């Protein structure tokens, strides 16, 4: 994850912008509404059976909160990806046993979210810069099963 | 396999798109060749700049099929039978290649439609564009 | 999709594989739990210990209904459409891990059939394991 | 990639063994038959319209033996795949532009090819090694992407 002055620029003034209060929770939702096996692991959580159900639930918008913390973190240290996920990495690997490509899965639905909240604004070059921090952090998260 | 609930959406959410499907394909276009740099190997001959007339040109012809799966979602292997020999038979094209593509026609559809892009619609939409890409490599598989 | 000469090829190293199935299907099952960890949550009521007996009794049944859809190659999605409510809509089963097994499958069928395992076999095999998984996750798609 | 010292065991009793004249276009050539949209890299070669063509085409039995080299000098440097593997990842990555999931493809047929020579000394606990360093060195070649 390298990253040139003009991405870092793109992708730090957009998230700036970002409603952390809401986003975390827009994201985690459609992951659970889009690709349904995931929900899996959230059975606790509760009324997940229609989509309404989901993007009403307290505890997703209050978890979706805690994960992009996660993320709002790597955003800072981009040059030191594992070290800074090396818990989490050995939580969702060895504790879960998450496939990880449902990390990349997420980090597109964030991706969605991103475009969806911005419009206009999230143009092909911000999403490019985007896209790399997301597989940053998925590449990070995964590292405990290499 | 889609829903009565899947077609539904997705009819609601293509209408809206409207005479600017053409425009959506370019820009979903321009966004993977951007962000999945890997994808560009298969258009050596384009010029693949922003404002690439190529880029529109084709834009358009990607819109065009994706409006007729929709308009013949219940028959989209013989509609797009021809792209599958196409894609999957000619031009060999990595079957990665059609969730890249099928990901940033999401993106650009979420950048134009906020009011229309709500979660069950995100699903259905993902639904049909992973019909559609089970469709366009079936040579394959 | 599937060929005429894909559905010979399938049906050739399946008559081989004979009545032995089951003891194959148990197998490739371990293989993947060994190989594939992540895959072990899904069972965590099953021992799943070398000379399981929950495994080998698993094996036989995902043997069986590989057979039913040999059998039925030119219907597959009614044959396994039970099967398909079963993995994609109640178990909730990663797509991922279908892709996972098929391959276990195959490293077991290349270590038992080192004649029938040759290069056009190997690839309608895969390709018959790419249909089947793509009918047991269409609830998803 | 860590390995115990019964995977260790495992893996090196098992290549030694291995016909590093023959696997090595095996493994290409299945690799091409089974998925044909990797034959846009080496439409060069030749004659590989029908599985036979491409069995018995010298440049591809000839190049699947340079793989197989990489492979065997991997399992030498377990402990550092990514610097052994850095000039080969700039090559795959930057020149060729090959996605990274067919990395993947290539370890696993070469897996199908080590269990059809082998047969039954090819047990599951010998293949969970060979997965885990066939995921290793897909991991170390992607990494010019990362
Ligand atoms: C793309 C990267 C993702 C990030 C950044 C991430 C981040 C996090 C964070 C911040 C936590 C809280 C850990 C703590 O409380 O200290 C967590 C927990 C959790 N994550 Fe993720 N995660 C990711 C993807 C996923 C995926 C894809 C799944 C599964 C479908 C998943 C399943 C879980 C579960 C079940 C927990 C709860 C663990 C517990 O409370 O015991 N995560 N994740
Ligand atoms: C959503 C699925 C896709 C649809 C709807 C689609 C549709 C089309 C159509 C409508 C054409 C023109 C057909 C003709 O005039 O004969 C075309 C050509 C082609 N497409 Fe796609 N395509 C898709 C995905 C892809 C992807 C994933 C790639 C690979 C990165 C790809 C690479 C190409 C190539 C190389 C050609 C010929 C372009 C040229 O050389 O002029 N397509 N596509
Ligand atoms: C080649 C595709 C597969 C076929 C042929 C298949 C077939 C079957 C069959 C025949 C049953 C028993 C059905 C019944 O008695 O109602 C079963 C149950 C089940 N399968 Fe699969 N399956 C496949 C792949 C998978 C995979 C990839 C996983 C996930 C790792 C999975 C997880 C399970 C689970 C959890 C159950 C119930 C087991 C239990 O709790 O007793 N299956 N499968
Ligand atoms: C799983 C890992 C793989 C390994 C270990 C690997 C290894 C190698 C080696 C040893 C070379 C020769 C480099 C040299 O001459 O110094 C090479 C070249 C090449 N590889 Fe791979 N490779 C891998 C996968 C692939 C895949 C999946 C594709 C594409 C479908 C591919 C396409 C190429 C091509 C076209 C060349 C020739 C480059 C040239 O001559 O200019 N490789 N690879």
């Amino acid at each position: 994850v390298h990253l040139t002055p003009e991405e870092k620029s793109a992708v730090t003034a957009l998230w700036g912008k970002v409603n952390v209060d809401e986003v975390g929770g827009e994201a985690l939702g459609r992951l659970l509404v889009v690709y349904p096996w995931t929900q899996r692991f959230f059975e606790s959580f509760g009324d997940l059976s229609t989509p309404d159900a989901v993007m009403g639930n307290p505890k997703v918008k209050a978890h979706g909160k805690k994960v992009l913390g996660a993320f709002s973190d790597g955003l800072a240290h981009l040059d030191n990806l594992k070290g800074t996920f090396a818990t989490l990495s050995e939580l969702h690997c060895d504790k879960l046993h998450v496939d990880p490509e449902n990390f990349r899965l997420l980090g597109n639905v964030l991706v969605c979210v991103l475009a969806h909240h911005f419009g206009k604004e999230f143009t092909p070059p911000v999403q490019a810069a985007y896209q790399k921090v997301v597989a940053g952090v998925a590449n990070a998260l995964a590292h405990k099963y290499h | 396999v889609l829903s009565p609930a899947d077609k539904t959406n997705v009819k609601a959410a293509w209408g809206k798109v409207g005479a600017h499907a053409g425009e959506y394909g370019a820009e979903a276009l321009e966004r993977m060749f951007l962000s999945f740099p890997t994808t560009k190997t298969y258009f050596p001959h384009f010029d693949l700049s922003h404002g690439s007339a190529q880029v529109k040109g084709h834009g358009k012809k990607v819109a065009d099929a994706l409006t007729n799966a929709v308009a013949h979602v219940d028959d989209m292997p013989n509609a797009l039978s021809a792209l599958s020999d196409l894609h999957a038979h000619k031009l060999r094209v990595d079957p990665v290649n059609f969730k890249l593509l099928s990901h940033c026609l999401l993106v650009t559809l979420a950048a134009h439609l906020p009011a229309e892009f709500t979660p069950a619609v995100h699903a259905s939409l993902d639904k049909f564009l992973a019909s559609v890409s089970t469709v366009l490599t079936s040579k394959y598989r």
